[PDB]
């Protein structure tokens, strides 16, 4: 079964039935809250085999190990995340051991995995085979390094240079971490490490059979993995192709660019004609005042408004390359009606993603009448006002305070192309904090 | 209690919910967290029951 | 005592080696300027080379001096006389100053200015509450006005209101100690990281935080057991010797600014019976600053009301 839209567990075990016939989710699964602790192996859930967003595991006081639950879980696509992550594993007080043995690719985001009191076998396997970016991932606060005695059997086992270890990799001391042999290269492999067809992620029950895979690198139709959907299939929540007779037929939708969407995007619009034609704005709604802004998650919330009738934060505290996201999501806003801050957000080192920005116009404001606000960006290097793209405010002050890294000179050069002058003392654009440290 | 935050909230919670569990539904829903509502703001134990399952 | 003329009408002291030749001058009918930017100790020598200056005939201006937590040094203060009042008309001057905590203001020592008022900008630590007694001590009571001395970026990161640490037990041998200390709950329990515990070797009570930083730092952090109140042991003292000892709490001073309290012991002083890191400022801080915002990011998603 096809599970969906999303499945949120909570309270007890005995509702986790509900899992018995999915194979693959098209939606987050959630496991919370599961206080009672008790029915722990009474269930099993072999079917399930890909699940296309994040996984979400929380205070399951009763669980050893995932193994137990999602031994064949073989792909996380993490077309939704959380907070950055595609899967979080947190104050499981009970959890000794990951398991998931079979998991082989995370193809979006990176892994909380944090608190968890009793929780061996972290980092004893190799988080760049399994995923890039390791340096996104974030194991913090566990049981402590030397307590464990992380094993494999006869540690006898799959090996690697562990970054800069060279080792066994265990995900517990029953299992390696089943890999697939550098001879595939980009390919995955099936049981006994015999490359399979490179549209296959993870596992697959024959070699080099399109049907065979587990699951699919690109999109999935009719049974077989493909690298690009059919003629007249429209890409589908990431992963299948479909046709009108689910479109049309999903609750309340369009068609557009062979996406089978929620609604057309920026520069197209419905024409009744018939309920197709996304025929070539598209405005962000508020309900907080201050739309804060602090993960992909809720940069997500964005994708393509063109308006943004409200107040920004920005608050990243890290991320590696998240800009390149962001430009994504966000670079179609041309304008911002509210006021704009910046706070902390030492991942950032340019706004270069806020691509197509024209507008503050300062509808609303902080405290002291700024309309724009940047403060302690210890590393915001740049700002996207390279003369070439014009900027706008069209009411109220600037102010700027603690931007170590940034060129006085670059924001005198802002001040110069927004024509903004008369309008701040020293302070409010100082060069008595602001660049202090520039190269 | 003026505020309450962090495992403080999640054991409170538990307790007044008790084995009654916790209200869950799809956003389809409102943007407004518990945390402003409870931990920024003075917080009511009195409304924490209003999370509970009925 | 010895009155000093300088050639300049105006002394910079820029170093140790420029102050040394005000040594046992009490007296200096000239102006001064301090402009101190970098170098170990300095106030310890300053005290030595000028803390028996007295009488100041122009005007004081102190200048991007962020070498300098404390006025410490210049002891004995008692006149500026305002023959040389500024711009404004101001004769003690102290201008981007980016470490500076406190000014020698303190309810050992009064001060007095003649005439020419005090101006201050861009003293990011010195708390616009600590200025308000000094200028009211030294007689210039309500001579400023609003804008001479700004309440914008004067002390705006510091902590300018702190909540008092109880000592609740104590315990000493002939050369250790043992000691203990209230569980300071702060509003939201997750914002402490840690406490700091100072002690230095103080047998006289005449003793302040800002001696030079000769207190030894002592990194201390809370057991996880809630129900245990924390304590240290203090131990390879000096016997037969009074110790003095003070206590101040580690806070994430972010998101709600001054609404992140800060807490500070009162100083005690014992008589026992007859390492610090570098990066720890962020390298724990990261372990709590990016933890505390996913756990309400968490807490508001998975919680919703019934209707
Ligand atoms: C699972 O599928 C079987 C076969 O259709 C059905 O009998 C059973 O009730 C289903 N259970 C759930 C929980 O969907
Ligand atoms: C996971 O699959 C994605 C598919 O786009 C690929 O880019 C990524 O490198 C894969 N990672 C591993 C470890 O196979
Ligand atoms: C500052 O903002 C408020 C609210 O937008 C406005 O009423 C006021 O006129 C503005 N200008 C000031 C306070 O000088
Ligand atoms: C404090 O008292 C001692 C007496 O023990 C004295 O020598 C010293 O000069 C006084 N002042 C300071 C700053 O220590």
């Amino acid at each position: 079964e096809i599970c969906g839209p999303g499945i949120d567990i909570r309270n007890d075990y005995q509702q986790l039935k509900r899992l018995e016939n999915c194979t693959v989710i098209e939606g987050y699964l959630h496991i919370l809250l599961i206080s009672k602790a008790e029915d722990y192996r009474s269930y099993r859930f072999p079917k399930l085999t890909v699940i296309t967003e994040y996984l979400l595991l929380f205070r399951v006081a009763g669980l050893e190990s995932l193994g137990d639950l999602f031994p064949n879980l073989t792909v996380i696509r993490g077309w939704k995340l959380f907070y950055n992550y595609a899967l979080v594993i947190f104050e499981m007080t009970n959890l000794k051991d990951i398991g998931l043995y079979n998991l082989r690719n995370i193809t979006r985001g990176a892994i909380r995995i944090e608190k968890n009191a009793d929780l061996c076998y972290l980092s004893t396997v190799d988080w760049s085979l399994i995923l890039d970016a390791v340096s996104n991932n974030y194991i913090v606060g566990n049981k402590p390094p030397k307590e464990c005695g992380d094993l494999c059997p006869g540690t006898m086992c799959e090996k690697t240079t562990i970054n800069n270890e060279y080792n066994y990799r265990c995900w517990t001391t029953n299992r390696c971490q089943k890999m697939c042999p550098s001879t595939c290269g980009k390919r995955a492999c099936t049981e006994n490490n015999e490359c399979c067809h490179p549209e296959c992620l993870g596992s697959c029950s024959a070699p080099d059979n399109d049907t065979a895979c587990v699951a699919c690198r690109h999109y999935y139709y009719a049974g077989v993995c493909v690298p690009a959907c059919p003629p007249n299939t429209y890409r589908f929540e990431g992963w299948r192709c479909v046709d009108r007779d689910f479109c049309a037929n999903i609750l309340s939708f369009v068609i557009h660019d062979g996406e089978c969407m929620q609604e057309c995007p920026s520069g197209f619009i419905r024409n009744g004609s018939q309920s197709m034609y996304c025929i070539p704005p598209k405005v962000c709604e508020e309900e907080k005042k201050t739309k804060t802004i602090d993960s992909v998650t809720s940069a997500q919330m964005l994708q393509g408004c063109t308006i943004f009738k409200g107040n920004l934060l920005i608050n990243i505290r890290r991320g590696n390359n998240i800009a390149s996201e962001l430009e994504n999501f966000m670079g179609l806003i041309e304008v911002v009606t509210g006021y704009v801050k910046i706070r902390h957000s030492h991942a950032l080192v340019s706004l270069s993603f806020l691509k197509n920005l024209r507008l503050i116009l300062g509808e609303e404001q902080l405290e002291g009448n700024y309309s724009f606000y940047v403060l302690d960006n210890q590393n915001l290097q740049q700002l996207w006002d390279w003369d070439h793209r014009n900027l706008t405010i069209k009411a109220g002050k600037m102010y700027f305070a603690f931007n170590p890294k940034l060129c006085v000179s670059e924001i005198y050069r802002m001040e110069e192309v927004t024509g903004t002058k008369g309008r701040q003392s020293k302070g409010d654009i100082n060069t008595r904090n602001n660049g202090e440290r520039a190269s | 209690s003026e505020t309450l935050c962090g495992g403080e909230l999640v054991d409170t919670l538990q307790f007044v919910c008790g084995d009654r569990g916790f209200y869950f539904s799809r956003p389809a829903r409102r943007s407004r967290g518990i945390v402003e509502e409870c931990c920024f703001r003075s917080c009511d134990l009195a409304l924490l029951e209003t999370y509970c399952a009925t």
